[PDB]
C-alpha cells in the first residue's frame, strides 16, 4: 500500500515541479509600462503642418 | 479729416487687437476642452478596471 501511494505520490512530484517551478521563470509581466500624464504641459503647437 | 484719421486708425488697432485675443483665446478653449475630454476618457477606463 505504502509502495503504490509512493509511486502516485512521486509521479505528481515531477509534474507539479514542472508545473510551478517553471512560474518563477518570469512573473513580471503583470507590471503595467508608465503611462504618464501631460498636466497641460503638451500644448506646446499650432495648426501649422498637420500630415506631418 | 485728421480727427477722422487717428479714429480710423485706433479703431482698426482696437479691433485687430480684439480679434487677434478671442482667436488665441478660442485656441485655448479648444486645448482646455481637449484635456477635459481625453480625461473623461481616462475616467470610463478606470471605472471599467475597478468593476
Amino acid at each position: 500500500l505504502g509502495t503504490r501511494a509512493k509511486e502516485s505520490l512521486d509521479l505528481r512530484a515531477h509534474l507539479k515541479q514542472v508545473k510551478k517551478e517553471d512560474i518563477e521563470k518570469e512573473n513580471r509581466e503583470v507590471g503595467d509600462w508608465r503611462k504618464n500624464i501631460d498636466a497641460l504641459s503638451g500644448m506646446e503647437g499650432r495648426k501649422k503642418k498637420f500630415e506631418g | 479729416l485728421k480727427d477722422a484719421q487717428e479714429k480710423l486708425e485706433l479703431a482698426e488697432k482696437k479691433a485687430t487687437d480684439a480679434e487677434a485675443d478671442v482667436a488665441s483665446l478660442n485656441r485655448r478653449i479648444q486645448l482646455v476642452e481637449e484635456e477635459l475630454d481625453r480625461a473623461q476618457e481616462r475616467l470610463a477606463t478606470a471605472l471599467q478596471k475597478l468593476e
